[PDB]
């Protein structure tokens, strides 16, 4: 790997049939070290070469065991989940709830939403989750922050019984989730863009906010 | 049959493309379609190595490097593009290259890359993604190669 | 002393009677001729200021018609590119005119021509003919400054005329950035 | 002569030339910086390409009717002759042609016989159908017209590089302003 | 359809098999057609450039690197061309021809190359008196008498004239001799209007060379 | 003996005041400005004085053009040649203030088609239009030298004030072989 630069050419498919020979020959002697070392490398890096039966393939060969084995303890692209959309639903008429008012010179002429909840009332948290690669996975379940946690979380038990959240192949499939309120915050606006996500019952990895193009889109509470 | 390829100077491709003769139009069998690209990386080395000497024409170098029965033969032109391709048996022979047909060949290709590289928005690094540039290539592979 | 980089017309334009020449006489360079009202339609004031370290040169032309100046009148803003709209807090038939002021200006003058507007002679409080607050919502919808201006109270009119500089340069304003040699003999290679 | 071999002596001998390879390259290097500059938007970079054009002219027109003086044109006729047959004639060697003369005279096309801007050009395959490449032109053309007192509004309607044979440049005469000096 | 399609590697191609497309640049030639042009547009789109680089920069280095880049688009272009150009000896152009221009491999070559054809193709007249100052280790400077594109361009610094540093700097990188070209003034001569572009080498290319 | 030039660019206000005598230097820069508007103002007021006889019946569109003087320049930039030009042209300004004769000077005016002026201040006192058609073309090959150095300049905002000393030199070199 050091003679090419795959970590001065850019021969891709020249580097993945490298790739593709390593991580053959690393599973060929009893190293499930380096193969999950280069499956990530191969299928976070040469992504959009591999057609669909050659990546189906590798993922239910060469990385699927790389999860069993606890060889891999993060996930592979940061860019999942482009959208992180947040509102409160009105189930009653407006009057029901309204937010709090919280209570001889010379004129010139020539010289983003802050999200508000009351302390319970229903939320909705729909979040876009894009898979680039030929194969479907499955997220397992999802979680905030530190700084914000224990604040406006999303329920563990609705989240449990709504179960795995299976994600197409190419698609920017959405979930929407309930989430709950239980402390007051005065006047002090916190940001929301942490965003912990379990995939593939792997540890809890923190994931950021990307829109289309790189731009960190966040909201606050 | 034939296997040619354009290279640039960061040593990554913007033209490859395969010439049967309608014998065995499968191509090279199973193995050396593999093997190309790495033999061609190789004898990349060698064109190099060349393309800096002294010593009359140099731009086409003729053959280059040989492997089992594969007839490497190379032609530089003035960005550093390397214009590279391997020739094989027809399954069994001891295949030989023609002296002026795959100069002239060279010639015209030149031809098509330098007027395909003037129009602004074409990018060295970038391929040569042109439906009309593979069209005129290989009607040229026709007339000369074979 | 040609050291200003830049030159600004405004047109100190108003009605007649209005007390304009005793309001541009406080603030002068007041040199040279004088007294040119009448020898065409104009004088001039003018005055070299410091606008983060671009000096930019104003011209105060006043212009003047009375009954007979109808079109040389109008082809002095051929290319102004500030308006002093001046008039009086003593008589509303002043301030009638203001639009009809404006509309020549817009017609004639540069498109989007930056325009302020003072009320001279704030002083006297006994014929108070036109409110303040009328007069700064005619202000609010044309996007143009406004001020009132007096002997007593004074500083407020040359601050508004400094404000008004500074708000026609960010608008006829390009950016403008500030933009070893091998000694010794030499040796000819040419073939 | 009125203006054919006016024009033709204008270019013969008294003119400073300069190969025109150089000017295109130029004009590509310039127009394929601004598609990765402004990330592809070609509607934005035309905008641009026409604010290009309106700076050019704004200075170019006292170039020209300083190098020639012509006497000031009265009506639609003898300003579009000019345009065609001296105006471009001077700055490159093409000689458009006119067409299309609406019924209340108020529009007619330029026919660009050759397009020296666009000599080696091919537009990528998904931008075949918003960018005006050449609108520099229309930019100049309006600029000039516009600092001429003869205020219109110029377009493309149909280009060499995109589809159609024939290569279009609509000008459309809006109002003659009235306001062109005292006695000009 | 046909195209390369890089993702999926080389397509098979049968040599028997042939319908070409009009694509308007492949067809049409490239051998000198003349159509030389009056210098005023060259001036205007130069001095329009310039003021929109003016705009879009924020300092002297981002003018600088700013105009560099866009004169580095023209030597590209050139380098292939113009001696594809000087290799015809006095329908496709290929079959006209039938030895090159060698390869101008040596340093004192394509510097040569640029004194004398380049020069001559840009501001049609060959430039005078290319040096190399014998002093400090390689100082190579190609100067001119008065530059033709940035003659308009008044004021005792030289910055507007980095177009043609620029087009130095493409042509002699693409050729495999790296640079850090600048221009520089000097009157020396009487002509004031004289402008030095200094191309200093590389360390690669001084190993190389020797 | 032209002694001074100043031109306007097309609504009043002084941008070049490059005075050619040898050691005056009597006049102050401020005042040149209210100079320059007060021409700019009196050309204006001079339009609509044309007699009646004259207003509705000019009939004299054949003195408008002005003959070729050969050599009036010198013995170039984007214009090339011996000369700026060979053949005659056409007034453009008819019925505005084209000179102002006195004892010790002469005003000549050159009003451009767009609207820009230039003046020239000549200490020299030619029967009165002999001196327009000497002043007309020098003035128009100042006109062309400020298209090529004024014009096609980066560092120029439109109608402001000129500082170049490529245009500035070129019409010394201009005025000092004309005298
Ligand atoms: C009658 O009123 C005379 C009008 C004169 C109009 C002049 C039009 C000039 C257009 C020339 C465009 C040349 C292209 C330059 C590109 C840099």
């Amino acid at each position: 790997i050091e003679l090419l630069n795959i970590n001065q050419s850019t021969w891709l498919i020249l580097q993945k049939k490298i790739l593709q020979l390593c991580i053959k020959v690393s599973r060929k002697i009893n190293d499930f070290e380096y193969v999950a070392k280069f499956s990530s490398i191969l299928i976070t890096k040469y992504t959009h070469l591999l057609n669909q039966s050659e990546q189906d393939a590798l993922f239910k060969e060469y990385i699927q065991p790389s999860i069993t084995n606890e060889s891999i303890t993060s996930y592979w692209d940061p860019f999942i989940l482009r959208e992180v959309v947040i509102n409160r639903i009105l189930d009653s008429d407006p009057t029901s709830n309204e937010i709090p008012l919280e209570s001889q010179e010379v004129f010139n002429p020539f010289k983003v939403p802050i999200l508000v909840f009351l302390v319970g009332d229903k939320a909705e948290f729909t979040c876009r989750v894009q898979n680039p690669f030929k194969f479907d996975f499955t997220i397992n379940d999802i979680q905030l922050d530190e700084e914000i946690s224990e604040f406006c979380e999303i329920d563990r038990k609705a989240v449990s019984y709504s179960g795995p959240y299976n994600v197409k192949a190419e698609s920017i499939r959405s979930i929407t989730l309930p989430l709950i309120i239980k402390k007051p915050t005065y006047k002090k606006i916190y940001e929301i863009s942490c965003l912990k996500i379990s995939i593939l019952k792997l540890p809890l990895q923190k994931f950021d906010i990307i829109n289309d193009s790189c731009i960190y889109g966040k909201l606050k509470i | 049959p034939q296997y040619f390829a354009i290279i640039g100077k960061k040593d990554n491709p913007v033209y490859e493309i395969e010439f049967t003769n309608a014998e065995n139009p499968q191509g090279f069998p199973q193995d050396l379609k593999e093997l190309n690209p790495f033999i061609l990386h190789a004898s990349l080395d060698i064109v190099e190595d060349l393309q800096w000497q002294i010593n009359t024409d140099n731009c086409y170098l003729g053959k280059v490097d040989h492997f089992y029965g594969l007839a490497i033969t190379a032609y530089i032109s003035y960005s550093g593009m390397k214009f590279v391709m391997i020739h094989g048996n027809s399954a069994n022979s001891s295949v030989v290259i023609d002296d002026n047909n795959m100069r002239s060949f060279y010639q015209e290709v030149h031809e098509l890359y330098v007027k395909t590289l003037m129009n602004p928005f074409y990018k060295i690094t970038d391929p040569i993604r042109s439906p009309a540039f593979d069209s005129r290539v290989r009607t040229l592979a026709r007339k000369h190669l074979s | 002393g040609y050291d200003y980089d830049y030159l600004f017309k405004i047109v100190l334009i108003g009605d007649s009677g209005v007390g304009k020449s005793n309001l541009l006489s406080r603030f002068t360079t007041d040199e040279f001729n004088i007294e040119s009202k009448s020898t065409i339609g104009v004088e001039f004031a003018t005055r070299t200021i410091e606008v983060e370290n671009k000096k930019i040169k104003a011209q105060i032309w006043d212009t003047a018609g009375q009954e007979r100046y109808r079109a040389i009148t109008s082809a002095y803003y051929r290319g102004a590119v500030g308006a002093l709209i001046v008039y009086d807090i003593s008589k509303s038939s002043s301030y009638e005119n203001c639009n009809h002021w404006l509309t020549e200006l817009r017609e004639n003058a540069d498109d989007n021509v930056a325009v302020g507007l003072i009320g001279n002679k704030s002083d006297l409080a006994h014929l108070r003919a036109v409110p303040t607050d009328e007069a700064k919502n005619f202000a609010m919808e044309n996007q143009m400054l406004f001020t009132e201006t007096s002997a007593l109270n004074s500083d407020n009119v040359d601050k508004a005329f400094r404000e008004l500089i500074v708000a026609i340069f960010q608008m006829v304003s390009k950016h403008q950035v500030d933009l070893g040699a091998p000694k010794g003999p030499t040796i000819s290679l040419t073939p | 002569r009125s203006l054919k071999a006016m024009g033709e002596e204008i270019w013969k001998n008294k003119t400073e030339k300069i190969n025109t390879e150089l000017f295109t390259l130029t004009y590509g290097s310039i127009v394929a910086q601004l598609c990765q500059d402004y990330e592809r938007d070609f509607n934005k970079v035309n905008d641009h390409l026409y604010s290009m054009g309106y700076n050019i002219g704004c200075r170019l027109i006292e170039d020209f009717l300083a190098r020639t003086a012509l006497p000031r044109c009265e009506n639609l006729v003898k300003t579009s002759e000019v345009l065609s047959k001296c105006a471009f004639k001077i700055f490159l060697n093409i000689t458009p042609n006119i067409t299309n003369w609406s019924h209340n005279k108020d529009t007619f096309s330029l026919i660009l016989d050759e397009n020296p801007l666009a000599d080696f050009v091919e537009l990528p395959m998904d931008a075949m159908k918003s960018l005006w490449y050449s609108n520099i032109l229309c930019g100049v053309l309006k600029g000039s017209l516009e600092m001429v007192q003869l205020d219109c509004d110029v377009w493309f309607v149909s280009d060499i590089l995109r589809g159609d044979s024939q290569t279009e440049i609509k000008v459309k005469l809006n109002r003659i302003l009235k306001d062109e000096i005292p006695i000009g | 359809s046909d195209g390369y399609e890089y993702t999926v590697g080389p397509k098979q191609a049968i040599t028997s098999e042939t319908t070409y497309i009009p694509s308007r640049i492949y067809s049409e030639s490239l051998l000198f057609k003349r159509q030389e042009a009056s210098l005023s547009a060259m001036a205007f789109l130069f001095q329009e450039m310039i003021s929109q680089l003016h705009r879009t920069c924020k300092t002297a280095g981002d003018f600088e690197t700013k105009l560099s880049d866009y004169g580095h688009n023209i030597g590209i272009r050139l380098l292939e061309l113009l001696n594809f150009r000087a290799s015809v000896s006095p329908e496709s152009l290929s079959n006209y021809i039938t030895k090159m221009r060698r390869r101008d491999l040596k340093i004192l070559d394509i510097l040569q190359f640029i004194h004398g054809t380049l020069w001559s193709y840009l501001f049609n007249h060959v430039s005078d008196d290319l040096v190399k100052s014998s002093e400090r280790d390689n100082e190579y400077m190609i100067v001119d008498n008065f530059p033709t594109l940035t003659q308009f361009i008044p004021g005792e610094n030289v910055s507007c004239e980095y177009f043609v540093c620029g087009i130095i700097k493409g042509f002699l990188f693409n050729a495999g001799f790296p640079c850090g070209v600048t221009a520089h003034r000097m009157p020396q001569g009487g002509h004031s209007q004289r402008t030095v572009y200094l191309i200093q080498f590389d360390r690669q290319v001084l190993d190389r060379e020797g | 003996a032209i002694e001074t030039i100043l031109v306007i660019n097309k609504s009043g206000g002084l941008i070049y005041q490059r005075n050619f005598t040898n050691d005056e230097q009597k006049l102050n820069s401020n005042e040149y400005l209210i100079l320059a508007s007060t021409l700019h103002g009196v050309f204006a007021i001079a339009s609509q004085l044309t007699p009646k006889a004259l207003q509705l019946t000019q009939q004299t569109n054949i003195e408008n053009t002005i003959p070729y003087i050969p050599y009036v320049g010198m013995s170039l930039g984007s214009f090339k040649g011996d000369d700026f030009f060979k053949e005659p042209f056409t007034n453009w300004n008819k019925s505005g203030l084209r000179q102002l004769c006195t004892d010790q000077f002469t005003m000549f005016i050159y009003q451009t088609l767009t609207g820009l002026k230039f003046v020239a201040i000549s200490s020299s006192v030619s029967t009165s239009n002999l001196a327009i058609q000497i002043a007309d073309n020098f003035l128009r090959k100042v006109y062309c030298l400020y298209s090529d150095y004024v014009m096609k300049d980066p560092s120029y905002s439109m109608e402001m004030p000129i500082r170049s000393n490529l245009f500035d030199e070129k019409v010394k070199k201009m005025v000092e072989n004309l005298q």
